[PDB]
């Protein structure tokens, strides 16, 4: 019959679960967001859609730190992705507290997984209305990631989801073929104001804010830190210049 | 949500009736029939077991006259195994009665409790009302002799001789029929088994197909006796009263 | 289609809305107008306040929150009652735990949170109002917009309920005059009000009739209804 | 089928608005407020001649200085009495003060929208929306005279004079002429008691309609058959006098 | 044993004039033979006009000013700013001390 | 009515569809996987197959470490591989703290099946659309494979395969033991077991493999761990070394 | 746990729980009471469905609450049960708390407070009953008689009727009972009332229950015979023309 | 203590109760009753720590009533006194027991026979002939044991209570201001108005 | 999350059936068939071991379950259903009987804890009923041999021999011709197989079939020794070369 496609937790004949897929809607229907992982750090950014003149310029802040070494951002009901990082934030205080060491990246990973996977258990819940790209630095090395509303999740090369995700993920190819050696991080940022650039033509017709933050072993020590300033101008301009 | 799968048990029709208990009474019509008869001297019990096979065990048998009390039992018609629920909790209220005044508790008492408990499921916890009725056959010094009647609606009666299950209506019309307040014990053994022999939907009555209960006061004593009827006495009464 | 996705909020529809989300923010629509604009000296607060019959009063629309923050309504009233209380304890909190007054940007995230909530989970639903906080904190004048689908943000003006666009607009073209009115409060209020009569289209502002709130560097949130709204009509 | 607290495409809860409905069905209710006080009237309308008129209970007293009537699906306002009362008390017990007259109002709007199957918010147990709506009346130090009209719907708007019940669009529009800053409470009084007539299906008499208010004198006072009964025959002679 | 109480020492006076009223204390606050501070206010301006000490046990003599400092806050948020009568703030604070009837405010309190 | 198929209650025919689709979903991956048992270890199989580019093939697996002596293999969906993973570690762990002693792998399984069992009764939880094949060389029973069901059941195996063409392989397998007589690899080193068991992967499937097509997990006395991409290349040269 | 708000509105503004529930009073066996200036009468018929009973045992129509207070109704028995169980709990509670027993008002409001809840609280089902309460209230000679629904509404009634064919003895109350001059007797109140039903019940001598109310707990039921003359005192009242 | 004494004759049981009520260094009341009527044929007296006392007796008379009017039937004595046990029993392991000791008096219609029942607070009941609760069994008991016959006549044993009461009178060291006398029979509970001077 | 179906999933339908009780019934209908005969001096239950594959290895699935030492259980519909009931069986014969008596429960009293647990998935929200029959032998002191079967309703009803599942009917038809009040328990075993014959398709060997018998007490099974009132277990469950020996006089 049909109707498969109205309680969250239902199998449909297929084996699906469009509640899920449906979610998934809602975060292809988002600004888009990326992550690049760098021989020695991650870099996050994204898009910020300028609505009006109205907004107050670099105050609605999207990236969310976790802890003090984990960046987070993502694409789809925004509401939904604080929602995933307050988690997020307690899941990681709760491994501190036991184990002293703040939490690996991968552990992390699994916590907001299972979290997820968590809501697509019941028809009493909805589905996460976001994808997530978040990694950070720890006992060995540099870790990139993206959870799904299914979520599903893997380690990645770079990362990419929203509006203009296949955009994004075409750039994020072309890099990962011409640099095997591995990118730095000062070069990732300026890689990834382009990437934005680039994919904001699937919305080329609003005016938007670009917003990247960094972790960095050598260039922040470990921690997550926001680019702004010179550093962020300079990531502008290498954009606005290869966007032409 | 769950709501969407909430069949609703406890509410009424546009007619002011509970669909639940209308459809369990339903159920109870195809039960085996069970008659009680109150004598001067004493109640009979009858039943007719619903299907059998030559390799069903009857001496071990009962799946329709049971014990509360030293001075209760209670004829079944409906879901055994509902039956056996409610049986249990009876018997608990009735010892609880015994502890706390120390006298057996009064039929009445222990049939508007499990009557009252029937109710419950009527009103209230979203639950299938027990697809069971009962006849009660007991005696205290306030009444003597009793025979009462409880419903899945949550009702309960006093009869001088009634009947629950299959073909109550050709029951109630014989036994209406027959009766005779200065009845005996023995009068009413025979009016119970002919009853049931003339609205029995087998070829014949034989005694693997019965069961049967009556409660005295032999006379040689001055106490109430319960006497559930082995195979043999069935048999034996059977031929007896001429049906062999 | 919309009518098999749109019993509950806990319900994703074929193209990834929330209808029942979407429905309340219909009840701000249908909500009497309201603006809020910012210079850097201070925050203000104008709301046109609606009547039932003429025998009736105009439902107050400016819930002020505590000294240095406060907020404007439009929507299902009782949802803002509840989430000003919310507002309210969470400034007390900061007060009595940290000795800190909560910063503006802090309580938006605190709203958004609480509202999305109310959109994941089965048996409740969304808020039916749409919040404009104002407050004066230690990084300076500030003004939020508040959805019920739980989207907070920070602005130098806007407005929301009926009629909204026209004062947004005005607003929007006012910019660079209004956010420079520091140091002058009725300057900053005229063009509030300035931007809310390019919402009307029933009838003119009266004095029983217009709300105005302000707060800022030397200023607690005060309200001024009726008479005290007089010399701005 | 459909949650009990479910938005409308429209932005309005059903409940909320089918419980509206019945409230229409109501006996009608009027309270005028003036400087001197305020009147509350409301229409017995009793079912039967054998139901004695006197046992219909459709205005109380919250305190001695607030009252109130009602309209509509009329036992579903006796929890909110209760909580009325005790609100008022339990201020008084606290503060060694009367509770103002907007604050007892507010705090019976607050159980408003307590209702639900599990509303994520706190433990609002109570399945639907009361089906009536009420005319707080009652004054205080700050704000004098007051009338206040509270819906299932948590809010509550101060009027001038306000009808509800069955004929309340029709009553409503006539208090809208006949209402001025300056009426005294005999007037109050007549106008209440003419406007029932107006839109009460039987013949007004002191049996089927009461009336009553609230003085910073004396406070909430229930005006006795004999009371009102006269206040008629003031009505009738004045409007047969043109 | 763990003892929950302390003496902070102190002095505080009240006295009610025709149309004015004072509110004195000490400002030395104690332990034992040694003194913790030679000025640490214990008299405390409420707002609605209303002064206040709570002297004893200093820790509860704080907790308590501060609980009704809060009450004043929010008895204007659900009474429409109204002034808090100072026979009103009296009867509201015996709520806030015999609430903790069982464990109470080691402090003798004023206003 | 027809709401007997969205919740686990019976149909009209005595089925459980929620069950049957759940069953569906373990083979939305496309991958397959085999097991065998040697003549002390047990060896696990399972396809790689990491099509974007951008992904980070040493975190892409089904094969998980439950405990220092079981192993685990997943057919399905991720997310719910890793929520049976999560619970399965939980539960080994507990095991040991409470009765002294490390769970064996059938015992494992039962538990699991039963966790099954349980979504299949109760309406609010949903089946979990995986098949866990649990491996280890237990101290009392020697290599074991059991595998579980959405259905909530388990048995054990001497061999078994899993995915879109378990029955291509499942027949070979059956093909090879009919042959040899024995209930298992009659091997000394687990290395050969694993060639072996890429072998008939390879012959059932009439596939070749390179290091980065394969996931190897292996269970010997007291430990069970997964081979890494050289460990595989070494067993995939030594195999060609025949053909 | 459940809690299924079974009690809505719908959008006319009806909660038809609570009005199908009155369906169920509508089917119950009549019942009817009326207060003469001494006293209450309380009359109840009964079914004929199946006739072999156990009048002895089987559960009266009438209940007493508590010495000076009586309970009769029409709909379903085993809801009628849990009220009146309530009910004499709670009139034990007041005695207990107050030094003196309920007044009938007050165990009436009791009784209909316990039916609207009843009606707006999650996982249960209105009351598919009506009840008439009447009695003296303490130290007091004025009869009281009331009336309850499962809306939870209620009142007082000179004298009233619910069940089967109610409509049809409430209209032979309106034009035989005069508030003027009620049943100033024992005698010609329990006759009115006999009369009431006998417009209904069909010559029922066994059909027909009757318990008188007065003063100081003073409460008894009436037997076969006794109700049976008066019956047929009545049958020739109209013969005699 | 006060003052409980209870004695079962051939066709009536009475009960003996001091008037008296001391709190610390003052005798607030010397009218006090120490009893409640649980149903017509049955009468309780009890003496205990100063709240429970009546808390409880008025806690067991509304349990009683609220089962006869249930019921439309009287509980027979022997069925009160099991419940009551039971209830004190239930105490003697809770937070803060009922300090109470009673002595039920009832005539039982059935059997047609007075009985008296002695219950501690601790739920330890027995059926005597006659029998007190703290230090009165002491003074009284020989005195019971001596003249008791289970044939006396109401009138044998108010006499016997009364010399019973002057024993008291002379060796307790406590004024406990005279008892108040009550009898329980086949017609119900009375009152001797007469026992200041019989 | 929080399970919110606190309402019954099986409920009455206007004729008067209960849905779901009868659907179970419909899965207990397709599964294997499986039997029990009483003898004079032991009970025999017996099923087919259906391996589902060549490569499963059928002795690690047992269809017939101990419950107790001179209790056993075997079934026909979902095996998952039957061993999470044969768990809370177990449980229950200890928690409500041995914890309590120092003893374990008498057949009828177990089958009667079994049944209830039965019922209640039968009534209790949020569940479905167990889809399986289940046909439990025992011994005890005072009743002597027993065998009773269990449906999912709950209900449950002592035989002399019986059969559920796939061929129930064919092979009860078998059974009432070859049975008698007189037969020992190798009677019983061989009657068994040979009922259980006519409903094997493929291979019928002790390898495919599963039996036990509750007869004798093992004192070889005990595990103990210098206890004379401690005897060992009636229950017994054949062995594959026990199974084979009876099928030559076949």
């Amino acid at each position: 019959g049909t109707g498969y496609d109205l309680s969250n937790s239902v199998f449909s004949p297929d084996g699906r679960n469009f509640q899920v897929e449906y979610a998934v809607k809602a975060v292809e229907n988002g600004t888009t967001s990326i992550g690049i992982k760098c021989n020695d750090g991650v870099v996050f950014a994204v898009e910020k859609l300028i609505t009006s003149k109205l907004l107050v310029p670099q105050k609605n802040v999207k990236i969310q730190v976790v802890d003090r070494h984990i960046g987070c951002v993502y694409s789809g009901l925004i509401p939904d992705g604080r929602h995933l990082v307050n988690r997020g934030r307690e899941e990681a205080a709760s491994f501190k507290k036991l184990y002293k060491t703040p939490i690996p990246i991968p552990a992390f990973a699994d916590r907001l997984g299972q979290y997820v996977q968590a809501h697509t258990l019941y028809n009493s819940v909805r589905p996460f209305g976001v994808s997530t790209i978040f990694g950070g630095v720890d006992k060995n090395g540099a870790h990139l990631y993206m959870l799904e509303p299914s979520g599903s999740y893997w380690g990645y090369k770079g990362a990419a989801t929203g509006k203009g995700r296949q955009s994004a993920k075409a750039e994020l190819e072309k890099l990962v073929d011409h640099h095997p050696e591995g990118l730095s991080a000062r070069e990732a940022v300026k890689q990834a104001a382009k990437i934005i650039y680039l994919a904001h033509e699937d919305n080329k017709e609003k005016d938007f804010e670009l917003e990247i933050s960094w972790c960095s072993l050598s260039e922040t020590n470990g921690l997550h830190k926001f680019v702004k300033g010179d550093l962020l101008q300079e990531a502008i301009d290498f954009a606005q210049k290869e966007i032409n | 949500g769950s709501r969407r799968y909430d069949s609703r048990t406890t509410i009424f029709s546009p007619e002011g009736r509970l669909y639940q208990v209308e459809y369990a009474l339903e159920s109870i019509s195809h039960a085996g029939t069970a008659i009680g008869i109150m004598a001067s001297d004493g109640i009979v019990l009858a039943a007719e077991r619903k299907v059998t096979s030559t390799l069903l065990e009857q001496d071990t048998s009962t799946e329709k006259l049971y014990k509360l009390n030293d001075k209760i039992a209670v004829a079944v018609a409906g879901l055994t195994a509902d039956a056996e629920i409610l049986i249990n909790t009876a018997r608990i209220h009735a010892q609880n009665y015994l502890k706390t005044y120390n006298e057996d508790i009064p039929v009445e008492i222990l049939v508007r409790r499990l009557s009252d408990i029937k109710q419950g499921y009527t009103q209230h916890g979203g639950l299938r009302p027990f697809g069971v009725s009962f006849i009660y056959a007991g005696y205290d010094d306030r009444y003597g002799y009793q025979l009462y009647t409880s419903n899945p609606s949550g009702n309960y009666t006093g009869w001088k001789a009634i009947s629950v299950g299959a073909n109550t209506s050709a029951a109630q019309t014989l036994l209406q029929m027959d009766y005779k307040d200065d009845m005996k014990v023995d009068d009413a053994i025979e009016l119970a088994l002919k009853t049931l022999s003339k609205t029995t939907d087998s070829s014949a009555l034989t005694y693997d197909r019965l069961e049967f209960a009556t409660i005295r006061k032999g006379a040689n004593d001055g106490e109430v006796y319960q006497k559930i009827f082995k195979p043999q006495e069935i048999k034996d009464i059977l031929v007896k009263t001429g049906i062999t | 289609f919309r009518n098999n996705y749109d019993g509950d909020t806990v319900t994703f529809s074929p193209t990834g809305r929330l209808f029942q989300v979407e429905y309340a923010l219909e009840a701000i629509k249908q909500g009497s107008v309201t603006v809020g604009l910012r210079s850097n000296t201070h925050a203000v607060l104008v709301a046109l306040k609606r009547n039932a019959d003429e025998l009736s009063s105009y439902q107050k629309k400016i819930i002020k929150c505590d000294e240095h923050m406060g907020l404007s309504l439009a929507g299902l009233a009782p949802d803002a009652r509840v989430l000003s209380n919310y507002l309210r304890q969470q400034c007390n909190y900061s007060s009595l735990v940290f000795n800190r007054k909560l910063a503006v940007e802090r309580a938006g995230h605190l709203l958004c949170d609480k509202a999305q909530k109310n959109t994941q989970s089965y048996g409740g639903r969304p808020y039916g109002v749409g919040l404009l906080i104002i407050g004066y904190d230690k990084s300076g004048a500030h003004l939020l917009e508040f959805q019920p689908s739980g989207n907070v943000t920070e602005l130098y003006g806007t407005a929301i309920g009926a009629r909204s666009q026209g004062a947004k607009t005005y607003l929007e073209r006012t910019l660079d005059t209004f956010i420079k009115i520091d140091g002058n409060p009725d300057e900053l209020i005229k063009a509030g009000v300035e931007a809310i009569s390019q919402s009307l289209r029933d009838e003119s502002l009266t004095v029983d009739n217009l709300s105005i709130a302000i707060v800022g560097k030397d200023t607690p949130f005060t309200i001024y209804d009726g008479e005290a709204v007089a010399k701005y009509i | 089928d459909r949650g009990v607290s479910t938005f409308s495409p429209e932005g309005r809860l059903f409940q909320v608005e089918y419980s509206l409905e019945a409230i229409k069905l109501g006996s009608t209710a009027i309270g005028i407020a003036t400087k001197e006080g305020v009147v509350l009237g409301v229409e017995k309308r009793a079912t039967s001649p054998l139901l004695e008129s006197d046992s219909i209970e459709k205005i109380v007293e919250i305190d001695r200085h607030i009252g109130c009537a009602m309209s509509g699906l009329t036992a579903d306002a006796r929890s909110m009495i209760e909580h009325a009362r005790t609100a008022a008390v339990t201020h008084n017990l606290y503060y060694d003060e009367d509770i103002n007259v907007e604050s007892l109002t507010q705090s019976v709007c607050d159980l408003a929208l307590r209702f639900g199957e599990g509303a994520s918010g706190e433990e609002r147990l109570m399945s639907r929306p009361f089906g009536v709506a009420l005319l707080i009346a009652g004054h205080d130090a700050d704000d004098g005279y007051q009338l206040f009209h509270a819906e299932p719907s948590g809010t509550f708007y101060r009027y001038n004079a306000k009808a509800i019940g069955s004929g309340s669009e029709g009553a409503q529009a006539e208090l809208l002429n006949e209402w001025h800053s300056s009426l005294t409470l005999k007037e109050a009084e007549l106008l209440v008691l003419k406007i029932l007539k107006q839109v009460m299906e039987e013949k007004l008499d002191e049996n089927n309609a009461q009336l009553s208010c609230i003085t910073k004198q004396d406070g909430f006072k229930i005006y006795d058959n004999e009371k009102t009964a006269e206040l008629i025959k003031e009505l009738k002679e004045k409007e047969a006098a043109e | 044993q763990f003892n929950p109480y302390g003496d902070n020492g102190g002095t505080i006076l009240g006295i009610a004039g025709e149309d004015f009223a004072v509110l004195a204390g000490d400002t030395r606050n104690i332990t034992d033979y040694s003194i913790n501070s030679r000025y640490e206010p214990k008299v405390f301006d409420c707002g609605d006009n209303i002064v206040m000490s709570a002297n004893g046990f200093a820790a509860d003599g704080d907790a308590l000013v501060k609980r009704f400092k809060n009450s004043v806050k929010w008895y204007h948020f659900d009474h429409n700013d109204k002034k808090l009568s100072i026979n009103s703030a009296a009867r509201n604070i015996q709520h806030l001390l015999y609430g903790k009837r069982f464990f109470p405010y080691y402090v003798h309190t004023i206003i | 009515a027809g709401y007997d198929r969205h919740i686990t209650i019976f149909s009209p025919e005595g089925r459980l569809y929620q069950v049957e689709y759940a069953f569906k979903a373990t083979n939305q991956t496309n991958i397959n996987s085999l097991a065998v048992r040697g003549k002390d270890c047990t060896v696990v199989i399972s396809q790689k197959k990491v099509p974007d580019k951008l992904l980070d093939p040493t975190t892409v697996s089904y094969i998980f470490c439950i405990s220092r002596t079981i192993g685990m293999v997943v057919n399905g969906p991720i997310p719910d591989a890793r929520n049976a993973a999560l619970r399965a570690k939980a539960e080994a762990a507990e095991f040991r703290y409470k009765y002294g002693y490390d769970m064996p792998c059938d015992v494992l399984a039962k538990r699991m099946a039963n966790l099954s069992q349980i979504y299949t009764q109760r309406a609010y939880m949903r089946p979990l659309g995986v098949i866990l094949t649990f491996v280890s060389v237990d101290e009392e029973l020697g290599p074991s494979i059991y595998k579980t069901d959405p259905a909530g059941y388990y048995v054990g195996y001497k061999a078994t395969a899993t995915g879109p063409k378990q029955q291509e392989i499942t027949t070979n397998l059956e093909n090879h033991f009919k042959k040899s007589k024995i209930d298992h690899i009659n091997e000394e080193s687990w290395e050969k077991v694993v060639e072996f068991a890429i072998t008939h992967m390879i012959d059932a499937l009439g596939t070749e493999f390179s290091k980065n097509d394969l996931e190897v997990g292996v269970a010997t006395k007291d430990k069970f761990f997964t081979l890494s991409a050289e460990n595989i290349e070494e067993r995939l040269v030594a195999i060609a070394e025949q053909d | 746990g459940y809690d299924r708000a079974l009690s809505i509105f719908s959008p006319d503004g009806h909660i038809f729980q609570v009005e199908y529930a009155l369906e169920a009073v509508k089917r119950g066996t009549c019942a009817v009471g009326v207060k003469g200036k001494n006293c209450v009468v309380l009359g109840c018929e009964r079914r004929s469905t199946l006739k072999l009973q156990d009048t002895r045992i089987t559960p009266s129509k009438v209940s007493k609450i508590d010495s000076h207070v009586v309970l009769s109704f029409s709909g379903l028995n085993a809801d009628s049960r849990i009220l009146i169980e309530k009910a004499r709990v709670e009139a034990q509670s007041h005695r207990l708390t107050l030094e003196d027993p309920v007044t009938v008002e007050y165990l009436t409001r009791y009784v209909a407070g316990v039916q609207q809840r009843y009606t707006q609280s999650g996982g249960v089902r209105p009351f598919g009953v009506s009840t008439l309460i009447a009695g003296f209230d303490p130290r007091d000679d004025e009869p009281k008689l009331y009336q309850t629904e499962p809306s939870g509404i209620y009142s007082s009634w000179s004298a009233q009727t619910i069940g089967r064919n109610s409509k049809t003895v409430r209209e032979f109350l309106e034009k035989n009972y005069d508030r003027k001059e009620p049943p100033a007797t024992v005698e010609e109140c329990v006759k009115l009332t006999v009369r009431s039903l006998l417009e209904v019940v069909q010559t029922g001598a066994k059909n027909i229950e009757i318990t008188v109310v007065k003063p100081d707990s003073d409460i008894v039921a009436l037997s076969s015979e006794e109700i049976n003359q008066y019956v047929t005192q009545i049958e020739q009242e109209k013969q005699e023309q | 203590m006060d003052i409980i004494l209870g004695i079962r004759v051939q066709d009536s049981v009475i009960l003996a109760s001091s008037k008296a009520v001391t709190r610390g260094i003052s005798v607030l009341k010397d009218s006090d009753d120490k009893t409640r009527q649980l149903s017509p044929h049955t009468l309780m007296s009890f003496a205990g720590e100063a709240g429970d006392t009546v808390q409880f007796a008025e806690y067991i008379q509304a349990n009683i009533q609220l089962y006869s009017i249930r019921e439309d039937y009287e509980l027979s004595p022997q069925a009160v006194s099991s419940f009551v046990r039971q209830e004190l029993a239930k105490s003697i392991r809770s937070r803060r027991p009922y300090q109470v000791n009673v002595l039920i008096g009832g005539y039982d219609k059935k059997k047609n026979k007075p009985e008296l029942y002695q219950i501690d607070y601790l739920g330890t009941k027995v059926e005597l002939p006659y029998g007190a609760h703290g230090y009165s069994g002491f003074y009284t008991f020989s005195l019971l044991d001596h003249h008791y016959r289970p044939d006396m006549t109401t009138e044998e044993g108010l006499d016997l209570l009364k010399l019973c009461v002057q024993e008291l009178e002379k060796r307790m060291p406590m004024d406990f201001k005279g008892v108040i006398v009550k009898i329980v029979d086949k017609d119900g509970i009375r009152q001797v108005d007469d026992f200041q001077a019989q | 999350m929080t399970d919110r179906y606190s309402f019954s999933l099986t409920t009455f339908s206007p004729s008067g059936k209960l849905g779901q009780i009868d659907y179970a019934l419909t899965a207990v209908k397709q599964g294997v068939t499986s039997l029990g005969i009483k003898a004079t001096n032991g009970v025999v239950i017996a099923t087919e071991k259906k391996s589902s594959s060549p490569l499963a290895m059928s002795e690690t699935l047992s269809k017939v379950s101990l419950l107790t030492p001179d209790i056993g259980a075997v079934y026909s519909g979902m095996g998952p259903d039957y061993r999470v009931l044969v768990d809370k069986s177990r449980k229950v014969a200890h928690t409500s009987y041995k914890r309590i008596y120092g003893e374990y429960p008498p057949t009828k009293l177990l089958v009667s804890e079994v049944a209830k647990i039965m019922q209640e998935a039968t009534q209790s929200g949020g569940v479905r009923p167990f889809g399986v029959s289940l046909l439990i032998a025992g011994h005890d002191e005072f009743n002597g041999f027993s065998l009773y079967q269990v449906d999912p309703s709950g209900s449950y009803f002592p035989w002399k021999a019986t059969a559920i599942g796939k061929g129930s009917v064919a092979a009860k038809t078998f059974l009432e011709k070859r049975w008698n009040d007189e037969l020992e328990l190798e009677d019983a075993i061989h009657i068994a197989l040979l009922t259980l014959k006519e409903s094997v398709e493929g291979e019928f060997n002790g390898d495919t079939i599963e039996l036990a018998i509750i007869g004798d007490e093992n004192p070889d099974l005990l595990g103990y020794t210098g206890i004379p009132t401690d005897k060992g277990p009636r229950f017994r469950k054949l062995t594959s070369q026990e199974i084979n020996d009876r099928l030559e006089a076949l």
